[PDB]
């Protein structure tokens, strides 16, 4: 955000948006708060839009965030990564197979995408 | 009931995808042995074809009555991906023109599932073969083939024909419909009479035509066995994704469920 | 033969006129239907279609 | 539904219609995945007036003719159980499927079939 | 090298202390701090460079690297790996 | 569930028609409207009878479609007509 508004445009990599989920469901545990669906935090919502919404273009510079994804056994209907999919507005996929055939970057033209 | 029972459900459909997958490419490899047959079957029926062309020009002394003016190949098994369907749906499309003819009809069956349909509707059957293995011999066919020509030479039949799939390439079989008894500067040294040697060959040439037929439709069933299996393995896959999608919400349940019993539990504590 | 090929056109089993009768009376013997019925079957589009759709919804 | 209060007539369709319905529901898996083309030809008969029995309970209702057009009807015992009774007895076999949707009495799919 | 025969077995005996303390429970009724509890424990197993040593030892070792290797042990029911602990 | 509990019809957008380019992705198979029957114009309530019916003549041919030019004139022309109007 300093960096943002000295007129400039910004990266912020965020090494895992599950941790910072799970940090706040053993903070929220910690207090004694009453948990929600799957044992998760009844503030899963707003800690998320806390975060992700001061990541935005202003009228004197921006922040564009890459944040790395894990999803919980595989369900994409799991509260974190239903949440989190509700800010992203691309999604890029690095695929095993790609990088086997000596290309680089192992990005999946198929499976990745763009809301622009 | 619960998570129990889906995952039981996704592991039975699991095993069985597998199998259709590697099933798929034995049917193919079966398919390999079935046209290295067809190929093997040609010199032979060529060759008796241009011996009769000669010996029937070179000698305007005698007319076989089979060139002057119907036998069904189907399978025995299973897995077919409407290949014996196609070909009983188009047999009706020629016997219609012979009704429109006012003509008479006399059915030869080869396989179980083509015995298995004209017994269903009434078809008068005067011959039929079944249980013939994926590899068929020749000596098998005589039997129905013999009863077929004879009905010819007892003026009982004007016309007849073999039924069976075509292989026009892997992922096609067709249908069709084949006439079989209605059909320069040298001559040959006959030892025996040219109209024994005449009625013995046009036997052979007829014979040779149905095992061509039968092996060419074995050929065709093979083709259409690897489809009906790769389509088999495709609709397991919809079904164990979508299993997959009810257990995720039977495991979130359990999780929710779990904890509102446990709070409850240290609350009153 | 010919001036310049000789070609063999082998049998597969030793033909006769009772084995070749036999195998063409056991045919008629294996025609074994209790009802010959007519040929008429007017049911051809009733089964037809109902199989065509089968095997189509299939895939 | 008990023998001694409707009678073992109706209480034989209702029962005829029942196994018929749960035989149907069982093969539904084995259908999905290798057709019904796989079947025996005993399951292939009873698939087949399974689908009928299926279609042949649908009825169009006087309060939802607002929703489709269709004028609603209404069926009495006795013809409810003779429709259900032919299909189970085999007697409608070769009537096509969709005459039996959306027509109360069973005369009424002699007449759709027609079409 | 340190080899830990069960570590489930650390986090139900902490489970059991933590409900009699009346701590408040979480998911399995594992307490908040749960994941705390292994990360502190498994964090130590490492490789400290030459000047760590030396810093260490006050210079009484010198241009050697020393460490830690874990093998953690866990249990799994039915080969379920999403469980909380493991 | 308990929204449609309380509403008087439901728009079904269905994920499989938009990505296959039909981008108003309503799905006609289970989307109704209780009430709107009685609200429609009188030249939209005429036209759109036979439009629903040409929608519903499609839905079950419309995977089968390339290999079903093949079939009867009937069928052929329920499906070429349930093409133009999807």
């Amino acid at each position: 955000e300093k960096f943002r508004d000295e007129g400039r445009d910004v990266l912020l990599f965020i090494d895992n948006i599950y941790r910072y989920t799970l940090a706040g469901t053993e903070v929220s545990a910690l207090l004694g708060r009453m948990p929600s669906a799957v044992g998760y935090q009844p503030t899963l919502a707003e800690e998320m839009g806390v975060l992700q919404e001061r990541i935005t273009s202003t009228k004197k510079g921006s922040i564009t965030s890459i944040q790395a994804v894990y999803v919980p056994a595989d369900d994409l209907t799991d509260p974190s990564p239903a949440t989190t999919f509700a800010h992203l507005d691309a999604t890029v996929v690095l695929s095993r197979d790609i990088a086997s055939l000596g290309i680089y970057p192992a990005v999946d033209p198929l499976d990745s995408t763009s809301r622009q | 009931a619960g998570a129990k029972e889906i995952r039981s459900k996704i592991a039975s459909i699991k095993s069985t995808q597998k199998i259709t997958n590697a099933m798929e490419k034995v049917a193919v490899s079966k398919m390999r042995k079935a046209q290295m047959r067809m190929a093997a079957g040609r010199p032979y029926a060529e060759r008796i074809r241009q011996v009769i062309g000669h010996l029937a020009n070179a000698n305007p002394e005698y007319r076989h009555p089979f060139m002057v003016e119907y036998i069904v190949v189907s399978s025995d098994r299973g897995l077919c991906g409407g290949l014996n369907i196609n070909l009983f749906k188009s047999l009706v499309k020629d016997m219609s023109g012979y009704r429109e003819q006012g003509a008479e009809i006399d059915l030869c069956v080869i396989g179980s599932k083509g015995a298995s349909f004209f017994r269903s509707f009434g078809g008068n059957v005067v011959a039929a073969i079944s249980h013939l293995g994926e590899e068929p011999s020749i000596n098998d066919l005589i039997g129905s083939v013999k009863v077929m020509l004879d009905a010819y030479l007892e003026g009982r039949i004007d016309r007849l024909f073999v039924v069976s799939n075509k292989f026009v390439n892997t992922m096609t079989q067709k249908p069709t419909v084949e006439q079989l008894i209605p059909l320069h500067h040298w001559d040959y040294l006959y030892e025996p009479d040219a109209k024994s040697l005449l009625d013995g060959l046009l036997v052979r040439y007829v014979e040779s035509q149905v095992y061509q037929a039968v092996v060419e439709n074995n050929a065709c069933e093979q083709a259409a066995r690897m489809i009906a299996m790769k389509n088999a393995t495709d609709n397991a896959g919809e079904l164990i994704s979508d299993l997959q999608l009810i257990y995720n919400k039977a495991r979130q349940a359990a999780i929710t469920q779990e904890i509102s019993e446990i709070v409850g539990g240290a609350a009153a504590v | 033969v010919q001036p310049n090929m000789v070609k063999v056109l082998a049998d597969t089993v030793v033909r006769a006129g009772d084995l070749d009768e036999a195998a063409a009376q056991e045919a008629l013997k294996a025609a074994e239907k209790a009802l010959q019925g007519k040929g008429a079957e007017f049911d051809y589009s009733a089964a037809a279609a109902r199989l065509a759709e089968a095997a189509a919804q299939l895939r | 539904l008990d023998p001694l209060v409707i009678g073992q007539d109706h209480y034989d369709t209702a029962r005829g219609v029942q196994y018929v319905l749960q035989r149907y529901k069982e093969l539904k898996d084995i259908i999905a995945i290798l057709g019904m083309d796989e079947l025996s030809e005993a399951d292939k008969l009873l698939v087949a007036r399974a689908r009928k029995i299926q279609r042949f309970l649908s009825q169009p209702f006087f309060v939802a003719e607002v929703f489709t057009g269709s004028p609603g009807k209404y069926v009495s015992l006795k013809d409810t159980i003779a429709g259900f009774k032919g299909i189970l007895n085999g007697d409608y076999d070769h009537l096509p499927e969709q005459a039996f949707y959306m027509v109360g009495g069973i005369e009424e799919a002699v007449e759709k079939a027609k079409k | 090298l340190i080899v830990y025969d069960d570590l489930s077995k650390q986090a139900v005996a902490y489970r059991q202390i933590s409900l009699l303390l009346r701590r408040p429970p979480g998911r399995e009724a594992y307490p908040g701090d749960v994941f705390y509890l292994h990360s502190r424990l498994l964090e130590r197993a490492s490789r400290v460079s030459e000047e760590y040593v030396e810093k260490f030892t006050n210079g009484a070792v010198t241009g050697k690297t020393g460490s830690l290797t874990a093998l953690p042990i866990i249990e799994t029911q039915a080969g379920d790996v999403s469980a909380f602990v493991p | 569930t308990n929204v449609i509990s309380i509403t008087d019809g439901q728009i079904f957008l269905e994920s499989a028609m938009f990505n296959s380019g039909i981008r108003p992705a309503v799905n006609a198979g289970i989307s109704v409207s209780r009430v709107g029957g009685a609200a429609q114009t009188k030249i939209i309530k005429k036209l759109s009878g036979g439009i629903r019916t040409a929608l519903a003549q499609y839905r079950e041919l419309a995977a089968f479609a390339q290999f079903a030019s093949d079939l009867d004139e009937a069928t052929r022309k329920q499906l070429e007509h349930g093409q133009r109007v999807t």
